[PDB]
């Protein structure tokens, strides 16, 4: 699921699943 | 940033993890 173009909610989804309880930051601009 | 690496090019686990805390 991570080895493709990921945009918008699709990219957030991937961060959420990979990072788990560590959390993440989403800074698109 | 993440859009350039993962949206306008192909993402990777290595790069995604750069954005975990």
């Amino acid at each position: 699921f991570v080895n493709q173009h990921l945009c918008g909610s699709h990219l957030v989804e991937a961060l959420y699943l990979v990072c788990g309880e560590r959390g993440f930051f989403y800074t698109p601009k | 940033g993440i859009v350039e690496q993962c949206c306008t090019s192909i993402c990777s686990l290595y790069q995604l993890e750069n954005y975990c805390n």
